[PDB]
């Protein structure tokens, strides 16, 4: 039926500056904003401020090492850290930029947020977009994240429920989630992404966990050009296997969106219907659902999936046609919500996947 | 005793090799220093004779730090863990602290250039300039937000305690740095007196800050209108051609798989093959056929006849007696052949140039049904697209381009053998014509990027048909074969007229003795037609 | 090669007033093929990869578990025994090398690798 979803917006997160020709952008959240405004979804959707997250909500994963380096941090006094620099992977790929720690807060806050609203059961849906950072690890910044605000969300949620399922649906492999949880049975992370020559380079077949959480780490690897039928018919049945073994008692649902045709950096070729399919399918098993965001680099895209995800979990229909709003001349020539496919060879074979599912069931049968 | 003898001697001989077999004889040898235990034995022995069921029931009768995973290593015991001040009890129980995974790849980045059409490159490019543009503009036009707030704030107090007002390092706004950068962005190297000036006596700062803001926000805004006008038709050039991702690669590629040549070596290759898993003696029945292809519309044959008609007719190296001859061949006897005049088989013994013509013409069968289910597709999208849009209450549920009219769409088809019609005349460009089809169909339009061609291809085949004693010697004795009933008929009456088939076969033996011989079986099912050939 | 970076970057630029078994070249599959050892189907289907320490070909599918990218080093085919003796990985490769080539003088060894199948072949021991 129809329920409540809480969304998380703050104002200033579309204007923190990566750096020229980076690939990382939070325009695009406020691209997304801006469409929910004018399909006239904010009237049945409930719009929170997230309050900022002190370094002491940070460091219950992350040393306090790190987090004291990347509030010093600044683009002036560079030269007085550099050794840190080099420490910490804060350089060329994970930049140093005005305001990344209130980027980091604003973003961490968000999910914290929406992890404490589902726990004091004041709603069963939870929406932060400018969430979804998966590549941090505990004393290091990796893959444009410098905080790992997943795990801070899934220790939250812990406190009240036992079991907690993360999925990821993102291109790249959520190896710092993964890490975080390699070893414990309270966390099962599922992972469908590409590999091969690809970063982070992790999330191999094998890659089941260890000790005591054996059998609950599951990963897809998948080659280039999946599209819509391939992975609709694969993650359909692997996740209903994995409610019917694991039965969670939340599920957290990364939604990043460089899995798309035409990103700037993934390889696959799916759509945003065939995106969203996946958070048809999430909801329909009636769980506490916390949907973030993460990757995605054509930034046009990443609006249209991002809010068409947003009306399906408000199970709003909204017209193919795309309103006028601030950023409409993005969105030429067609100017439509759905995007098409490109005609590239689906490298995924029917045999592969059949391969891949049916030992992802044999590792998915020996749960208790 | 001699079973062992024999078991060796088929194992040797279906492996093909000796150093796989000695592999295995490596694999038995250390079994029998008993270093191996029988289940132990038999899983090792399972990747040499795992295809074999007999030859496996047959062995099972005569028997009767640390690391994990693939990229996760163990931290060092005497490591200092890095502290962590907000660890609770799930934090300990929970966390990870003994793996840590190093990627297992050093090539820093390629994106995806391997497939990034240079037409996609432009799309980024563009859009990076876009974004560039927009938060500078959008970082201005918050700054000034803020400061029109405060003071707005400001007005509204007492003379004598404006003077008292301050501002910290947030200027007014919930961020320490955004409003400090679009001041800086302004102001160049004077950005930090005006700060000061700002946050020490905002009431006669504030304004004239909010002045410059409101200019260079106007002027921003009229260079980004003009070049929202150049960014325009650049989308407009690119989109389509983003999206097609193997027209370049196609279009060489089918030139070249075309050649008689390649047709040859794409069955040569299947017979070796199957030669080979008969010298190995697998169980595979000699029977099948060694390519398969179907043909699933009527309409589809008499529209590509219609095509290959049109274009020979206006050859001027083709006499009137050819074309009449070509017209008698295409219009009367490959239909007659396809049963055009179930289980309902027909035969046909063939060499290259029959081979080379059947496998054209299925080529071109096949690509105009494709390009007629994707136009069936787009309509009826469009119609389901319309009457779903229509009743829509959109958020109540709690310029532009014209689409084409229904009428249009379900005439693409026509229309687009009008255009391969003009191609092959040559009155229109190839790419004009190229990028008709594109607009038209979208990503399944290179179907058809090569059409002309293969008419042109599958021509001579027809012309070469009439000039060689060979075809017409094989097609009269088709004919006269068929009068007799032999050659061709009812599935069942197969073992009643096999040996007279056996007959036919012979004769083509002695007519092409120094040729291949093809043997083509056209089998009627449910509407669709099988072409099953296989070389003798 | 006009792009308007250049113009934008000055518009808001600050006032700082300071071999066998592949295809040939031109494409076809080479005569006389070779096959893989799971489908027995040559280069036409798909890619074959070729193991490094036997001549023993294969489909990137044909593997079990499949591979999922090609393999950029030296591979190693399911069908050796080097799999068993990874089986205890604390030993370094010397030792392993050294033990292989403790039966790489011998190579053919048939007479006694038969007399010792049968030798453990008979159901009661002497
Ligand atoms: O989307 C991601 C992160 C992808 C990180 C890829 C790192 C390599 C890279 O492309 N770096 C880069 C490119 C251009 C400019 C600066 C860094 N995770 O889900
Ligand atoms: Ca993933
Ligand atoms: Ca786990
Ligand atoms: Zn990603
Ligand atoms: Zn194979
Ligand atoms: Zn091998």
């Amino acid at each position: 039926g129809k329920k409540k979803v809480c969304y998380y917006y703050d104002g200033d997160i579309g204007n923190y500056y990566y750096g020229q020709g980076h690939p990382m952008k939070p325009h695009r959240i406020r691209m997304t904003h801006n469409l929910l405004l004018n399909y006239g979804l904010y009237r049945k959707m409930e719009i929170y401020r997230p309050h900022k997250a002190t370094a002491e909500e940070m460091t219950k994963y992350h040393s306090d090492e790190y987090i004291k380096f990347l509030r010093s941090i600044r683009p002036d006094n560079m030269s007085e850290y550099s050794k840190q620099m080099q420490r910490f992977n804060v350089g060329e790929d994970c930049p140093v930029f005005d305001g990344l720690f209130e980027f980091c807060q604003l973003s961490t806050g968000g999910s914290v947020a929406g992890a404490v609203k589902l726990n004091r059961q004041q709603t069963d849906m939870a929406v932060n977009w400018a969430g979804g950072l998966h590549h941090a690890k505990k004393s290091e910044a990796s893959g444009f994240c410098y905080v790992n605000d997943i795990v801070l969300a899934i220790l939250e949620l812990l406190k009240y429920h036992q079991r907690v399922l993360y999925i990821d649906i993102d291109i790249h492999h959520g190896d710092g989630v993964e890490e975080a949880f390699y070893t414990t049975d309270r966390v099962m992370t599922v992972s469908f992404h590409k590999y091969g020559e690809y970063f982070p380079g992790t999330g191999d077949l094998r890659d089941i966990g260890a000790g005591k959480g054996k059998y609950y780490a599951v990963n897809f690897p998948m080659r280039d050009g999946i599209d819509d039928e391939s992975y609709g018919q694969i993650f359909k049945p692997i996740i209903s296997k994995v409610m019917e073994m694991y039965q969670p008692s939340a599920v957290v649902l990364q939604c990043g969106a460089d899995s798309l045709s035409g990103d700037r950096l993934g390889c696959f070729n799916l759509t945003v219907k065939g995106h969203a399919k996946c958070v048809e399918v999430v909801k329909t098993f009636n769980l506490p659902l916390l949907m973030l965001g993460g990757g995605g680099y054509t930034i046009r895209n990443v609006a249209r999936c991002w809010t068409y995800e947003t009306a399906v979990a408000l199970d709003c229909e909204i017209p193919n046609e795309l309103p006028y709003n601030d950023y409409f001349e993005y969105f030429g020539p067609d100017f439509k919500l759905h995007i098409s496919p490109s005609n590239m060879t689906n490298q995924n074979t029917p045999e592969y996947m059949e391969k891949i599912k049916q030992r992802l069931f044999e590792n998915l049968r020996m749960l208790p | 005793t001699l079973q062992e003898f024999s078991f060796f001697d088929k194992v040797r001989r279906v492996l093909k090799s000796q150093e796989v077999y000695e592999n295995f004889l490596r694999c038995i040898a250390l079994f029998n220093q008993e270093l191996v235990s029988g289940s132990e034995l038999l899983q090792l022995v399972s990747p040499f004779l795992g295809k074999f069921p007999e030859l496996f029931a047959q062995f099972k009768s005569f028997l009767g730090c640390k690391r994990i995973g693939s990229s996760y290593r163990a931290l060092p015991k005497t490591y200092q863990q890095p502290k962590c001040s907000g660890r609770t009890a799930i934090c300990k129980e929970v966390l990870n602290d003994t793996w840590v995974s190093f990627p297992s790849w050093s090539e820093d980045s390629t994106f995806v250039s391997s497939k990034k059409t240079p037409y996609e490159e432009q799309l980024h490019r563009c859009e990076d300039e876009r974004f560039e543009l927009d938060v500078v503009l959008e970082t201005n036009l918050a700054t000034i937000r803020v400061l029109e707030s405060v003071q707005k704030k400001l007005s509204r107090m007492a003379p004598e305690d404006q003077e008292k007002f301050r501002l910290d390092d947030s200027l007014g706004g919930t961020s320490e740095v955004i409003q400090r950068r679009a001041i800086y962005r302004i102001y160049g190297d004077k950005a930090p007196e005006i700060i000061e000036s700002l946050k020490k006596n905002p009431v006669t700062a504030v304004p004239v800050v909010l002045k410059r803001l409101k200019a260079k926000e106007e002027e921003w805004r009229e260079a980004q209108q003009g070049f929202n006008k150049i960014w325009r038709e650049q989308y407009e050039k690119a989109y389509l051609k983003s999206l097609d991702h193997q027209a370049v690669n196609f279009k060489q590629n089918d030139t070249k798989a075309l050649r008689s040549k390649s047709l040859l070596n794409e069955i040569e290759s299947v017979y070796d093959e199957h030669q080979e898993q008969h010298s190995e003696g697998r169980s595979a029945p000699s029977s099948e056929p060694h390519l398969i292809f179907v043909y699933e519309d009527r309409q589809i044959l008499e529209d590509a006849a219609a095509l290959i008609s049109y274009y020979v007719k206006r050859q001027p190296a083709i006499q009137k007696e050819d074309q009449g001859t070509i017209h008698q061949l295409l219009h009367q006897f490959v239909p007659s052949l396809f049963f055009s005049q179930d289980d309902v088989y027909s035969l046909f013994f063939a060499n290259n140039n029959w081979y080379f013509f059947l496998r054209l013409h299925q080529t071109l069968c096949s690509r105009l049904l494709k390009i007629y289910r994707q136009a069936q597709k787009q309509l009826l999208e469009y119609r389901t697209e319309k009457e779903r849009e229509k009743l829509l209450c959109e958020g109540r549920r709690e310029l532009r381009l014209k689409q084409p009219s229904e009428v249009e769409l379900e005439e693409y088809y026509p229309a687009f053998l009008d255009m391969v019609r003009s191609l092959l005349e040559g009155s229109i460009d190839p790419t004009q014509y190229e990028d008709t089809l594109r607009e038209m169909f979208t990503i399944h339009a290179y179907v058809g990027f090569t059409m002309d061609k293969l008419v042109q291809n599958i021509a001579r085949q027809l012309h070469h048909l009439v000039s060689d004693d060979v075809c017409l010697k094989v097609v009269e004795l088709y004919l006269n074969e068929k009068k007799r009933g032999a050659a061709g008929g009812n599935l069942s009456s197969r073992c009643v007229r096999a040996a007279r088939e056996t007959s036919y076969q012979w004769k083509a033996e002695r007519c092409m003795a120094d040729e291949n011989c093809f043997k083509v079986m056209f089998l009627q099912r449910k509407g669709q037609v099988i072409m099953t050939i296989e070389l003798l | 090669s006009g792009g308007l970076m250049e113009q934008i970057q000055a518009l808001l630029a600050p006032p700082k007033t300071d071999t066998q078994h592949e295809l040939d070249h031109n494409g076809l599959v080479p005569l006389p093929v070779k096959v893989c050892f799971t489908c027995n189907r040559s280069c036409r289907v798909a890619p074959l990869i070729q193991c490094d320490y036997c001549p023993l070909l294969f489909h990137m599918d044909c593997l079990e578990p499949p591979l999922t990218a090609m393999p950029l080093g030296r591979w190693m085919c399911p069908n050796h025994i080097e799999h068993v003796v990874l089986n205890q990985k604390n030993m370094t490769l010397s030792n392993r090398c050294q033990v292989f080539d403790r039966f790489q003088d011998t190579v053919s060894q048939h007479v006694v690798k038969v007399d010792f199948l049968n030798r453990i072949h008979k159901k009661h021991p002497p």
